[PDB]
């Protein structure tokens, strides 16, 4: 589940 | 062999006005071509103007090829054998034209049309292709090496395939060959065509594995780009299947991807990055690494940097591509971060120091991105300096740059945990100050950032954020009048998220008078057919679990419409299934948010849920859910059951012998939620039914006890497990107590670690009630036992008289001095609780 900011993401 | 002169001059006539300047005489022009696609005979012409008519210029001829291309994308399915077979014959015979446009033109064609008709229909293609690779002539070689790339591309699991037989054993060789081509486009196309089979291990290069790595190897320091970009993909694909002729030469890899993550080719420079990231999930890496580490972070963090492309494209939906070298290179610290936890603090922390106060902004920012990105695998040597760094980040917030608001509040939320383990006064209060005044920044990116942090900041902090409802509530409303669409999905989980973490705190009326009004606004103004819906139910299943009976004015027509939802849904799937061409399936998500809206309704309700039930349709139609082939349906239904067992168990009982064979085969752990919420209800039902249920424990047991003791199992699934093995032992000892041997061990393993709640208090009374019936099940592991006992803070007090009839029980059985033999094994904090709380 996303929805929340991330500036990067670990799973591509 | 038809050119046919009157309808050559009128296709040629057509292609000019489809190159003219205006729109007017070009979209009339090819709605006219097109539409010429009904004669069986026009699509001769086509290739016939590309490849055969020299005395047309180039653009027209190429265009005239590029639309027959796009004459097979749509509209293959109807073409004529002649045709295709006249086509094909004149690409093959004219993929290496000495014009470049040409040759790229009818190149695309070959992949377009061996991609169509997969590749049974040119079984001719291949063998053609590999025989056009040893030619003479350069523009032919490339030619067919291009069109074999894109075709290993497309179709790389096809050629490894039965369906074409197995070509890859003679390509693989043929390709490794061409590895030392002299020109560097042909090594290209052959590194690129090889690096399509590494993943999916295909046999044909594992035994030409060793003369693989040999080739690339040489051609490592290539001084073409393409080639140094197909030689890191190689290399990173090559970590994850053979892992096992790397390790030789990995120093050697490594320190040539530290030479090549610095490539003056951003290409390059990404696909090394990559690297990293791979080499961060081998559980090799923790040890090959160390020694590399003071060369590889610098390399990562100034990767770090904002690309000052990505400056102007920030500050249309604004926003920079999925994946940077910026967000690969954050990504691999993140990763390493939790790889060597402290160990990693000596590496970082000086260039922090450097970064965060740094006067260039660009800086500052990559700063306290690093911040956020070594915050979870580094966080407890990162502990002792929060007490300057988290208000020094708080001014942050208020920095002139949008993008170093955007970071800091993400990185604050990073330590979120921290901040509420602490007086709420000195961090938690001014930095909910700050985050909601930048919930409502002016810039799109830093609501976002603002909102998740908000948003995580409130699962952290939970009920210490009572006492500022009020402020909370006035933003987050306002900002639903406000917030675009982008925003809207992260404020309704903000707001959800709020109701959890405050629960009925949050329904008084003046709270209730602020937040329902807007979501009533929505949920009056969207259709049953929009998709809006799914945030907006999702959201209101937390607000209606949290607001309890204050939810009562709104309950019917929100109940009224999840079953509406749950019931289209359903009957539009049987109109699909009986008749697939004539109705459209429907999007299952309405019934999966509608399902979900009914949960929170029956868990905030209660008993008053009751009549709502029993005038509707909805247990017919949830054991239909409960079928779904879709799991997270079958999911959502389980939960539901859950709670209307909970809820009104007298609407319940009669569907009990329906709805147990279908729980008893969802106890499948490859599916972990379906089976957490399957396993959760047939607990709740067990308390329900009582003596009741002992039909259906032979059923269910063995597969909860096969559970409870797999390995690699999710420790909630495990959690409920253990709660629904303690509940069926609470209404059915004699049936459960047999096994007490067999789950005990893991069930105290996973029941010690959950706060008391109503659900530790049900399963505990049913493993007091399995001992007394059968005290030989414990005997062997009672350490378990009084470790899950002392794991209590504050039992009821028949709970606690219960633990207390079982220690003394086994005290006074065993012995006086046995007893201290065995309490010899119990930790200081163990062998203290039982001595003071039960008199040991």
């Amino acid at each position: 589940p996303r929805v929340r900011y991330n500036p990067y993401t670990t799973r591509p | 062999w038809k050119p046919d002169e009157q309808g050559l001059q009128q296709i040629l006539q057509l292609l000019k006005e489809s190159q003219s300047p205006d729109t007017t005489i070009q979209r009339t022009v090819q709605q006219k071509l097109e539409q010429l696609n009904q004669y069986p005979d026009f699509n001769n012409y086509l290739i016939f103007v590309l490849t055969k008519l020299k005395s047309e210029d180039e653009p027209t001829r190429s265009l005239s090829g590029l639309i027959l291309k796009n004459n097979v994308k749509a509209h293959f399915q109807n073409f004529p054998n002649g045709v295709t077979d006249f086509i094909k014959s004149e690409c093959l015979n004219n993929i290496g034209d000495s014009s470049p446009l040409i040759r790229a033109t009818v190149g695309i064609l070959i992949t377009t049309i061996a991609s169509k008709g997969e590749l049974q229909n040119w079984p001719d293609l291949l063998p053609k292709l590999c025989s056009l690779l040893d030619s003479e002539d350069y523009n032919t070689c490339e030619g067919a090496f291009g069109a074999l790339q894109k075709i290993c591309e497309d179709s790389a699991e096809i050629l490894d395939s039965d369906v074409l037989d197995r070509p890859l054993n003679i390509m693989i060789p043929k390709f490794l060959q061409f590895f030392k081509h002299s020109s560097p486009k042909i090594r290209s196309h052959a590194v690129a065509c090889v690096n399509q089979f590494i993943i999916s291990r295909t046999q044909a290069l594992m035994l030409h594995i060793d003369s693989f790595i040999e080739n690339l190897f040489a051609l490592a320091g290539d001084e073409e780009p393409e080639v140094r970009k197909n030689v890191c993909r190689a290399l990173v694909m090559l970590l994850e299947v053979r892992m096992d002729r790397l390790l030789p030469h990995m120093h050697n890899i490594v320190e040539y991807m530290l030479q090549r993550t610095q490539d003056q080719d951003e290409n390059v420079a990404l696909e090394a990055c990559e690297f990293w990231l791979t080499l961060a999930e081998q559980p090799i890496c923790k040890d090959v690494l160390v020694r590399h580490l003071p060369k590889l972070i610098p390399v990562l963090v100034n990767g770090m940097k904002y690309s000052d492309i990505d400056i102007i494209l920030l500050k249309d939906d604004d926003t920079i591509s999925d994946w940077n070298l910026r967000k690969c290179s954050a990504a691999a610290l993140d990763v390493l971060a939790n790889v060597y936890r402290d160990e990693l603090l000596p590496h970082i922390l000086p260039l922090l120091k450097e970064l965060l106060f740094h006067h260039e902004w660009v800086v500052k920012e990559s700063g306290i991105l690093v911040l956020g990105a070594i915050a979870e695998g580094c966080m407890q040597g990162m502990i002792p300096y929060l007490p300057e760094l988290i208000p020094h980040l708080i001014q942050c917030l208020s920095d002139k740059k949008a993008l170093v608001r955007s970071i800091t509040c993400w990185t604050l939320s990073r330590y979120a945990h921290w901040v509420v383990s602490q007086p709420p006064d000195t961090y938690l209060k001014p930095l909910m100050t700050e985050l909601l005044k930048r919930i409502l920044d002016s810039n799109k990116r830093v609501q976002e950032a603002a909102c998740s942090a908000f948003a995580t900041l409130e699962e952290e902090a939970c009920t210490e954020l009572v006492p500022y409802l009020a402020y909370i509530l006035d933003t987050l409303v306002f900002a639903f009048s406000k917030y675009q669409h982008k925003n809207l999905l992260i404020l309704y989980d903000a707001i959800g998220t709020l109701a959890d973490s405050v629960g009925h705190h949050l329904n008084k009326p003046e709270y209730i008078q602020m937040l329902m009004p807007p979501l009533i606004q929505k949920w009056n103004m969207l259709k049953d057919e929009d998709k809006d819906l799914f945030p907006l139910l999702e959201c209101l299943s937390s607000v209606a679990t949290a607001l309890q009976s204050g939810f009562l004015p709104y309950c019917e027509p929100v109940y009224q419409r999840c079953v509406n939802l749950v019931q289209k849904t359903l009957a539009q799937a049987m109109l699909n299934n009986a008749q697939p061409d004539q109705y459209e399936a429907p999007d299952k998500d309405f019934m999966i948010v509608a399902l979900d809206l009914l949960s929170g309704l029956a868990e905030g309700l209660g008993g008053n849920i009751e009549q709502l039930v029993a005038r509707s349709n909805i247990l017919t139609l949830m054991y239909q859910c409960m079928q779904d082939k879709m799991p997270e349906v079958r999911q959502s239904s389980f939960a539901l059951l859950g709670d209307l067992t909970k809820a009104c168990f007298q609407h319940v009982k009669p569907c009990i012998a329906d709805f147990m064979p279908i729980l008893g085969t969802n106890l499948n752990p490859e599916f972990i939620s379906v089976c957490n919420n399957a396993t959760w209800a047939i607990g709740e039902i067990s308390i329900q039914m009582g003596i009741e249920m002992q039909p259906y424990i032979p059923m269910v047991l063995h597969q909860l006890v096969e559970i409870i003791n797999r390995p690699n199992t999710p420790k909630t699934l495990l959690e409920n497990t253990a709660i629904t093995i303690g509940r069926l032992g609470y209404v059915c000892p004699q049936e459960v107590a047999p096994m007490l041997q067999q789950f005990i061990r893991p069930w105290c393993t996973s029941l010690r670690n959950i706060r008391d709640n109503e659900e530790k208090d049900s399963a505990f009374r049913g493993i007091c009630t399995m001992i007394s019936v059968n005290p030989s099940g414990v005997i062997q592991d009672f350490i378990f036992f009084c470790d899950a006992v002392a794991s209590w803070i504050n039992p009821k007090d028949d709970l606690r008289d219960m633990f207390c009839k079982i220690l003394h029980g086994f005290k006074n059985q065993v012995g006086d001095e046995n007893w201290r033999r065995f309490s010899d094994q119990f930790p200081l904090p163990l062998k203290e609780r039982l001595a003071a709380f039960y008199g040991v």
